[PDB]
RNA sequence: GAGU
DNA sequence: ACTTGACATCCCACCTCACGTATGCTATAATGTGTGCAGTCTGACGCGG
């Protein structure tokens, strides 16, 4: 499932998306809500396999991926992309020595998730 | 290691169906031990002990699968961790029982670092082993003969056989099992034969127990043809696609058909093959199909 | 002489000689590593090197090398075997001429070996003649198998000529799997000398000879009688067989006892010999830690009985009996070293004195006026041994301290704690003491 | 060989290693894994601050201890700063976004 | 040709990085013409200089900074160094004698005066005040000014023609941009008039309705001319003669420019060699070499031709120099002035043939003894003369550790003594309660217990009110009745720290 | 401070610039015999910080009642040495370099944003030859190659028009100029034609690019750094051995060298050195500066003095032997302690043999608590003193505090998650741990001298996950199969 | 040089 | 309880001194060179060409 992370599309949304694009599954769900309740026009998806290390590097944690491998290369690619690591995966709050996400932590994790949505 | 249970249950209807592993020679991994604990997706009818129904979405514990046991169900739906809908991650439900715990995994616990530390400690642990324990090598390649061990009927799945002049039913398929029916008409016991097997009881006849119904000699594959008449030669030439062995006395040999490695740059495509002619010399063709036989006799074919 | 020291010193090849016993040293003197200059390290080393070779047979070890990534690099050289004249690895094998068993030995190189037909030590011959059997066992051009009698040239000349000297000194070799072996061989390489020396139980008659060469036992170069023993000095009247004509016949031994070695381990020698006996050249004066008279003692001997204990014993774990220690053997000298240096900062030079700012005088008592540990004195971890006195500079008064200063007093003297404390939850006597001044300072009381 | 309170690192502020600083285990990736695979948030939290580059939070949480309250309260581990500088020393500009 | 032979092995150069190949290719192309080659660039720099200085002695302005330069610093009663060092060090075709000032300025004023009442009558350079004027430049070419002064007049000039050119195109900048005019037409009206007016109205009059807009904002436009009319009159130079001496003094310095540019790329291969010799594992390669490279800078700007000897032994010296300075100031981490390198470098001279007496090594004191200096002043360098080994240093021989990995920091009080500081100060509060309210604050703030500050009898005394004599006994009664083991059973402990 | 996310992009040269308090103009660090920091230098007061808590260089200004002062002689403000750990300086690079890593790594953002190979931009950064900017000439347009001469042969000719240069200045300025929105428009009406596969695959991919990098609001000019960070001292310090010695960091080192050679290019300047002395100097400058950086990534390496190659910012980061592995995600541990196994047949499952000077040694603090709320000592440090003698009350205290406690066993490798069990401790003599029989199997341990670690929970969370959680008698089956781990054996 |  | 004045000890700041430091100048002629080890493995995904 970890290796079916990622989809590719064609036709856009009213997001950055186009054709042959290579964006998370998690976020063309998030897409599909909020687009099919508003109407906007669609976006066809194809699921895509890739195999451990790809796949490790592909996910929308840049810190969890520099921490894997190629340090260099994640990091550029990252700062060219101007991204910003929302911080819900494990080894981040490790590093940060914080709460993990999991378990006993999945308390104090929601309680910041909700404080988001209250500005 | 994002992988965590978010959701009891996002309610899908999606599964992936899992069998009892009849890999060749036995069924070394049955349904019970591949889905014990696990939750379902949907109901698996068969024609059984009355008609059997299994409500869905439900967990399969211990007890639930012994009763499905006596109703001998082959294949059954599970929903699986792939299968999720959840976002991020996945539900109570399509992972099941935390199989540390005993019960169903709680929901927070990260499944994912779970699987990964069971999955590489065994690796991690069976190189060691055999590696400062078993001081020398060898395995069982003895894949000499199938031997049929309780008294039951002979009933083959995929093959075409061409029977010879000795008298043995050789197949020459790449699709071949050899089965066992008991007493009122079952698929018991698996076997695998491979390409240029001897068979000895074909389709419908009875097998007295411990008999010997195949037979192959391992280190070996041969080619066997299904027509008969004179081998004729096409591009097996000596030094570009085969190598001369040939000693005194009456003058006897045994052609090396050589492959990619010790050919010539000349002889790169040459695809060597046994012609089939007959006494007249034109290509005898094997019974009731098109084909004029030639068997592609493949690198390295003494 | 820059060059030179850099071999000596950094290089790989160079090393901390082993001396936890003598089959350590003799052992790592003898080792062969496949690295250093020229030579391969750990990811440039694949199997084709570290894999063992027929080659190997007489001249190293298949069975003694390091477990781990430098298994396979570093062999130890076979008993009989030596380098040739072009540095190339040889062994020694006895003539066979015509069938009949010849007396005589000639060193072979591989390439050599290659050529002739060898027969095993282990292969039966006939009382100074032929072999016993019609149809032989031996090997040529580097494969064994059977030969008759006619076509054999050469021959083994002993078994113990494949193994290294490590792996020799164990028994019954011949019924341990070879991975046990190599454990074997590597445990004796770590066993410490106790303070009583037994001679093993169960030798191959190589313990003598180990032990010889080891040389760190005192062996008599003349041969004579002794006249004075001591144990600290072994005087030897030689006879006039072996007397020059031109100095004098007395040879005098002074012996070592307890000097530290590298690893901690005890260095001492003893006397075996009484005065007055008549010894002859090449006998064994004095023996080094771990060897009795001639032989090696790498340990002691006890009455094990195999069995399952209440689990004492659960997994290769050992139940032993307060008698081992009744009797005082497995009890280890530890010669520990420390040193203490009295640095000069620019905050001012220290100093070794007995003067030590809010020390218990239990601490103090032992110390002598130079501020040195007395001979003889045993001690426990924490105590102190060295007083040592350094530049303090305080003047860092947060409020609350200064008005406590003020009130009662204990004015407070700039030093800190510089002296020479003993290392944690270690207890043993002060055997010996060194002092070393520099010419700049005057000399010290003590020193 | 064990240890309480010793002499740390120079740069990361973590305790030292051997027994001849009086240092620490490094509990490694490995043993984050355990952890991890239980629930236990806190441990490893203890493990990543008040144990090892966290002054304020180890010091606190020493005082804590000794009062009888064994409450964490953490601070922020001094390797993670190391990371910060050494990134922005590349040029590579990393802000930790506010809510 | 030789363009071509660099170009063939451009096209091959297979990537390689080591700028040793690169320069050593460049300079590979650039022939070296000897002998008299040299001097033929020596004879530019020469006429380069004068060219300037014949300006100096023709321009007002410059003769003007000269006597107002010597006023600020000569005046002043009697001085000779700053200023004055700054300026003359005089070649006659070195401790300057009064005498000799005096005469050498005397003859000046009489000829600014003679050479001024000709310009006046009739023409500004009316033929024989044109031979005059010339004779007046051949006067000055005389001198040679010190290269510091001669800077600053020369940037007098540099700025002025920016000034120009500046203020022109800041004019020409809102006058183009916003307003519009044909800039060959240009050309004629401003060459021929100039200073008079009529070629503003004259401009206007080819009509066209454009031109006639100006009005609104008529008061701007030709006021700000008066701007650059001003500088003209300041500057009190001709536009007939003022392009001729700025345009012409442009050429002088850049003949000599370009000049030495073809004599210093012609003289690399010699910096380049006499580096390598150094080399010798100091720093690295290319360092050494641009180091080098400094030194010929200067080997060109003091390489006299008139000396008749050969170039390459008078700038082995100045690179040479340039290199050895260079180690010394760079090099190590530890920076470190000369003396102390001249020292060290004596030290190990003397350690090689000491070994080689002694059969071993050198102690101290007889170390001492050879050089005749005190034992301690040997015995500091020795411990000074260690080079930065490196933190990162693996002192793990199997790759174990970054030397960091023994470093502690002994700054940190250890969580132990924080502790015990803590309890301390929670502690003193305490007793300040048992305390009589006012004692309390008077001892609290005496020594900023518990403030911010300290404040001492004085300052205290002032915010108590007067008392400051009382204050002492208070600070004796405190000490009396806190000396009582009643209070002080909590401070009893710190007693043994 | 509290926080929700990171965002990461390119360093601006004037974000550079707000996050440096000073520059480094001085390579020297600090007086040979006064170990002070030198002004304008590597470990300067002024700009990083002071050395010593709240006193300045000088040393009139000291204590606390001085925050935020100002010495006036000096320039140093009195603060906390921590700031030496975060304050950042920064150099003025002369000549505007190009960073390595978005050149000479893969794919190399530079080359594929103006479609360029890799040697092309080399030769042209490294000074062999010179290239088109900007033609108002038909004849040559953006990113042509010219030789030495083939300028002058261009040059002669033209000119006026014509604008080429040499070098990452040359190439700085040819990315401000390039157009980031009209290209991308360009790009899909070219789509919009004709689409021959593989070439709308590339334009594909650098449609990409341009759409991100000006969403992002990451300039291209910032590719070209005219500022250069410099790290906080305190992450490259400069200590003494005992023996007088020192050690110092490699990026010291490089550091050192990168000022050298740009003051020595200041020189080269005001001097008005010919061409190729000065192309010499950009070329050793962006050496330097690369080096600094990614030490080798470039071809042939800065060594050590050694012999050893210098240990770049990159190696820093990324090594295994860099900060992520192995400060970040794991580190060394305090109150963990170390020793042999041996058996425990009495022990309960949930039990372990913990040794006595082992276990006193680690729970150090739990003792001065009590010792100092039950009033056996009058306050802590009397505590220590009474600790470190060792009479039989502290043995009945250590006792108490390890009732109830649960702690944790370790044994490498941590195989899974049972690698590490909770137990109740039981004190015992001697100095080696007793293990419990039966979860030998569980960490696949073995009596023949194998040690493990015995990490304390201290907190009630911890000790609460240590004992509910991760407790022996909690974990009998495997999390990989569902069968019993903890087994006879 | 330990063990997995 | 507090102040005053006398007499006696301690703390802060500015001046002459002496060593330490920064930079210049040298003239037979000297002018295209340094330099090493890296490697061997090994399947790998990837672009370039
Ligand atoms: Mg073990
Ligand atoms: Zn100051």
């Amino acid at each position: 499932r970890q290796m079916l992370r990622k989809a590719t599309i064609v036709n856009a949304g009213s997001s950055d998306f186009l054709e042959g694009e290579q964006v998370e599954y998690s976020r063309v769900k998030i897409a599909n809500r909020e687009l099919e309740a508003n109407g906007k026009v669609g976006a066809t998806y194809s699921r895509d396999l890739l195999g451990i290390t790809k796949a490790s590097l592909a996910t929308e944690s840049f810190i969890s991926a520099a921490s894997f491998q190629e340090t260099t290369r994640v990091l550029t690619e990252a700062a060219v992309a101007g991204k910003r690591d929302e911080l819900r995966g494990l080894k981040e709050n490790v590093i940060v020595g914080r709460l993990i996400p999991a378990g006993t932590g999945y308390a104090y994790h929601q309680d910041r998730m909700r404080r988001r949505a209250a500005g | 290691q994002d992988l965590v249970v978010t959701e009891d249950d996002c309610g899908t209807h999606e599964g992936i169906m899992m069998t009892p592993v009849i890999e060749g020679g036995d069924v070394k991994e049955p349904l019970r031990d591949r889905v014990l604990g696990r939750v379902t997706a949907e109901d698996v009818l068969k024609p059984g002990t009355a008609d059997i129904l299994v409500p869905r979405n439900t967990l399969l514990h211990e007890q639930w699968c012994d009763l499905l046991e006596e109703n001998s169900v082959d294949a059954v739906k599970v929903r699986s961790v792939v299968s999720c809908d959840t976002d991020f991650g996945v539900c109570a439900h399509c992972y099941g029982r935390d199989l540390a715990r005993g019960h169903i995994i709680n929901k927070g616990e990260a499944i994912g670092v779970i699987a990964a530390q069971s999955i590489g400690e065994p690796g991690t642990q069976l190189t060691m082993r055999t590696f400062h324990i078993g001081g020398a090598a060898s395995r069982a390649a003895a894949e000499s003969s199938i031997q049929v061990k309780n008294k039951g009927s002979i009933k083959l799945s995929n093959v075409k056989s061409v029977v010879n002049s000795s008298g043995k039913l050789v197949i020459t398929s790449r699709n071949t099992e050899l089965k066992l029916i008991d007493e009122f008409g079952r698929t018991k016991e698996s076997y695998k034969v491979p390409y240029g097997a001897v068979l000895a009881k074909g389709d419908g006849e009875q097998v007295a127990g411990g008999e010997t119904v195949a037979n192959w000699d391992p280190h070996t594959m041969p080619v066997i043809t299904e027509v008969s008449g004179f081998v004729r030669f096409t591009d097996m030439i000596d030094g570009q696609t085969i190598t001369r062995q040939t000693d005194e006395l009456t003058g006897l040999s045994s052609l090396v058909v050589l492959d990619s490695a010790e050919r010539t740059a000349g002889g790169k495509d040459l695809r060597p093959a046994l012609k089939i002619v007959d006494a007249q010399g034109n290509d005898v063709l094997i019974p009731g199909t098109d084909m004029p036989a030639q068997y592609f006799l493949p690198g390295k074919a003494i | 002489s820059a060059a030179v020291k850099e071999f000596f010193g950094s290089s790989q090849l160079s090393q901390f000689m082993d001396q936890n016993n003598p089959l350590s040293e003799i052992t790592h003197k003898r080792r062969i590593s496949a690295l250093g200059p020229g030579g391969l390290t750990r990811e440039r080393a694949g199997f084709e090197v570290r894999d063992v070779h027929p080659t190997h047979y007489g001249r190293v070890c298949p069975i003694e090398t390091p477990e781990g990534p430098n298994i396979g690099l570093i062999n130890s050289l076979s008993v009989y075997a030596q380098t040739n004249e072009y540095g190339f690895l040889e062994t020694p094998y006895r003539k066979v001429t015509d069938g009949v068993v010849t007396d005589e030995i000639h060193y072979l190189s591989a390439i050599e070996e290659g050529n002739y037909v060898i027969a095993q030590a282990n292969s039966n011959l006939d009382e100074e003649g032929h072999f016993v059997e019609d149809l032989v066992t031996c090997r040529s051009k580097g494969e064994s198998s059977l030969f008759s009698r006619d076509q054999v040239d050469y021959m083994d000349v002993s078994t113990q000529q494949v193994v290294s000297v490590g792996a020799s000194l164990i028994p019954f070799l011949e019924h341990d799997d070879a991975n046990r072996a190599l454990m074997g061989a590597n445990m004796q390489r770590q066993a410490v000398p106790t303070l009583r020396a037994d001679k093993p139980l169960v030798g191959t008659g190589m313990e003598r000879a180990v032990a010889v060469d080891s040389g760190v036992t005192a062996v008599a170069k003349r041969g004579g009688v002794v006249q004075y023993v001591d144990a600290s000095r072994i005087v030897i009247k030689v006879n006039e067989d072996e007397m020059y004509p031109g100095e004098a016949g007395i040879d005098i031994y002074n012996l070592t006892k307890y000097t530290r070695s590298n690893q901690n381990t005890c260095i001492n020698q003893m006397p075996c010999v009484s005065l007055g006996e008549p010894v002859e050249r090449g006998d064994v004066l004095a023996d080094g830690p771990s060897t009795d008279l001639g032989e090696l003692a790498l340990g002691q001997n006890m009455r094990v009985a195999f069995m399952p204990w209440n689990g004492y014993n659960f997994e290769d774990s050992i139940l032993v009996s307060e008698r081992v220690v009744q009797e005082d053997r497995f009890t280890t000298i530890h010669i520990q070293e420390l040193a203490c240096v009295s640095r000069d900062t620019k905050l001012g030079p220290e100093e070794i004195t007995a003067d030590i700012p809010n020390v218990g005088e239990a601490a103090l008592s032992k110390l002598d006026e130079s501020g040195i540990v007395y001979i003889g004195a045993e001690v426990t971890g924490g105590d102190i041994l060295v007083g040592k006195v350094t530049p303090k500079g305080e003047t860092q008064l947060t409020p609350e301290e200064k008005l406590l200063r003020a009130i009662f007093g204990e004015k407070a003297s700039d030093v800190k704690d510089s002296s020479l404390r003993v290392p944690n939850g270690v207890s043993g006597t002060v055997i010996d003491v060194q002092v070393f001044t520099r010419d700049g300072v005057e000399k010290d009381k003590r020193a | 060989h064990a240890r309480s309170t010793g002499s740390y690192s120079l740069v990361t502020q973590q305790p030292l290693g051997g027994k001849a600083q009086f240092g620490g285990q490094r509990f490694g990736e490995m043993e984050v894994w355990a952890l991890e695979a239980y629930g236990a948030a806190y441990t490893l939290q203890e493990m990543l601050t008040v144990k090892s580059d966290d002054v304020n939070g180890r010091t606190k949480m020493y005082k804590n201890i000794v009062d009888g309250n064994h409450q964490m309260e953490p601070g922020m581990p001094e390797s993670f700063n190391v990371l910060l500088k050494e990134i922005r020393s590349l040029g590579i500009n990393i802000e930790l976004e506010d809510e | 040709a030789a363009a071509q032979v660099l170009s063939s092995v451009e096209s091959e150069i297979g990537r390689t990085t080591d700028p040793v190949r690169m320069y050593m290719r460049e300079m590979g192309t650039v022939e070296l013409l000897t002998r008299e080659g040299e001097i033929d660039i020596a004879k530019r720099i020469e006429d380069g200089i004068n060219q300037v200085q014949c300006s100096v002695a023709e321009y007002p302005e410059a003769i003007t900074y000269l006597l107002e330069q010597y006023d600020r610093v000569e005046a002043e009663e009697a001085r000779l160094s700053d200023l004055i060092t700054g300026f003359v060090d005089p070649n006659a075709e070195n401790s300057i004698d009064p005498e000799l000032a005096r005469e050498k300025f005397a003859e000046l004023r009489a000829q600014y005066v003679v050479t001024r009442d000709t310009i006046k009558a009739k023409g500004r350079s009316h033929a024989t005040a044109q031979e005059e004027i010339l004779k007046l430049s051949e006067v000055f070419k005389q001198f040679r000014l010190v290269p510091k002064q001669f800077d600053y007049l020369v940037n007098s000039m540099r700025v002025m023609m920016d000034r120009v050119r500046t203020q022109e195109r800041l004019i020409m900048k809102l006058c183009v941009e916003q307003c519009k005019m044909p800039k060959k037409n240009f050309i004629t009206l401003f060459t021929g008039n100039e200073t008079s007016d009529t070629w503003f109205n004259a401009a206007i009059a080819m009509n066209k309705p454009w031109s006639e807009k100006l009005h609104d904002v008529s008061e701007e436009v030709h006021r700000a001319l008066q701007k650059l009319q001003q500088i003209e009159e300041e500057t009190g130079l001709t536009i007939e003669q003022v392009k001729d001496i700025n345009r012409r003094m442009s050429i002088g310095e850049a003949k000599a420019r370009r000049a030495k540019k073809e004599m210093v790329e012609a003289n690399l291969r010699l910096v380049i060699s006499i580096a390598k010799k150094y080399t010798n594992r100091g720093l690295q390669f290319l360092d050494l070499i641009q180091e080098g490279n400094i030194g010929l800078m200067k080997a060109v700007d003091k390489f006299e031709y008139r000396r008749g000897y050969k170039f390459s032994t008078y700038a082995t010296w100045w690179i040479r120099q340039a290199i050895t300075r260079s180690i010394a100031d760079q090099a190590r981490t530890i920076r470190i002035p000369v003396h102390m390198i001249e020292t060290i470098n004596k030290l190990n001279r003397i350690s090689r043939q000491m070994l080689q007496e002694m059969g071993r090594e050198p102690t101290p004191e007889e170390l001492a003894e050879r050089m005749l200096m005190p034992e301690d002043k040997i015995r500091k360098v020795l411990k000074i003369a260690k080079e930065p080994i490196s933190m990162e240093t693996p002192i793990g021989d199997d790759e174990d550790s970054h030397l960091g990995d023994f470093i502690e920091d002994t700054t940190l009080e250890l969580p132990l003594d924080s502790a015990t500081t803590e309890s301390l100060r929670a502690a003193t509060h305490d007793v300040l309660a048992g305390l009589t309210a006012r004692e309390a604050k008077v001892l609290r703030m005496r020594f900023g217990i518990d403030m911010n500050t300290d404040y001492t009898l004085e300052e205290v005394g002032k915010q108590f009110d007067v008392t400051r004599e009382r204050i002492r006994q208070i600070e004796a009664k405190a000490l009396r009745k806190l000396r009582h083991p009643s209070r002080s059973e909590v401070l009893r402990s710190f007693l043994d720290d | 401070e509290e926080f929700d996310a990171i965002k990461i992009a390119l360093a601006s040269p004037d974000m550079i610039r707000s996050w440096s308090f000073g520059e480094v103009k001085k390579p020297e660090t600090i007086n040979y015999r006064t170990f002070k920091p030198e002004r304008d230098g590597l470990f300067c007061a002024r700009i990083f910080g002071p050395v010593k808590d709240y006193e300045c260089l000088c040393g009139k200004y000291k204590r606390l009642k001085h925050r935020g002062v100002i010495c006036e002689k000096c320039g140093v403000e009195v603060t906390q040495t921590k700031v030496r750990r975060e304050r950042m300086g920064h150099i003025e690079l002369a000549s505007p370099t190009a960073h390595i890593w978005f050149l000479k790594s893969l794919p190399s953002r530079i080359g594929l944003l103006l479609d360029m190979p890799l040697r092309d931009i080399e030769r042209v950064l490294y000074f062999e030859s010179y290239v088109v900017i900007e033609g108002g000439m038909t004849n040559l347009e953006r990113q042509q190659i010219l030789t030495e001469e083939q300028y002058l042969d261009a040059l002669e000719e033209f000119g006026d028009e014509f604008d080429a240069k040499m070098g990452a200045e040359a190439i700085q300025a040819l990315l401000k100029s390039m157009d980031l929105e009209q290209e991308c428009e360009q790009l899909r009406e070219e789509l919009n034609e004709t689409n021959s596969e593989t070439k709308r695959k590339k334009l594909t991919k650098r449609i990409k690019l341009l759409e991100a990098f000006v969403q992002s609001g990451n300039k291209p000019e910032w590719m070209i750094l005219t500022v250069l960070p410099v790290l906080p001292p305190d992450l490259r310090p400069l200590v003494p051995l005992d023996g007088g010695r020192f050690a110092t960091s490699d990026l010291n080192d490089l550091y050192r060298r990168v000022i050298n050679r740009n003051n020595r290019l200041k020189r080269l300047l005001d001097l008005a050195a010919p061409d190729i002395i000065v192309r010499n100097e950009k070329r050793m400058l962006q050496e330097a500066v690369d080096a600094l950086l990614d030490n080798g990534r470039r071809g042939r390496a800065i060594t050590g003095s050694n012999k050893r190659p210098l240990k770049s910012l990159a190696d820093m980061i990324k090594g295994k032997q860099g900060r992520f592995r192995q400060n970040l995600l794991g580190k060394r541990v305090d109150y963990s302690g170390r020793s042999v196994i041996t058996v425990g047949p009495y022990l309960r499952l949930h039990q372990c043999g913990l040794p006595k000077k082992m276990a006193l040694e680690l729970f150090k603090p739990f003792i001065y608590g009590k010792l100092e709320l039950r009033g056996l000592a009058t306050t802590i440090k009397a505590a220590k003193k009474m600790v470190e003698r060792e009479e039989a009350v502290v043995w009945d205290i250590l006792d108490e505090v390890i009732r109830e406690h649960p702690v944790l066993l370790n044994r490498a490798p941590t195989l899974h998650r049972l690698g590490i069990q909770a137990f109740e401790p039981v004190l015992i003599e001697g100095k080696a741990i007793q293990l419990h029989p039966l979860v030998c199997a569980a960490y696949n341990a073995d009596f023949d001298g194998d040690q493990m670690a015995v990490h304390v929970p201290l907190t009630l969370e911890a000790q609460l996950e240590a004992r509910a959680l991760m407790m022996s008698t909690n974990n009998i089956l495997s999390p990989a199969n569902g069968e019993p781990i903890i087994v006879p054996s």
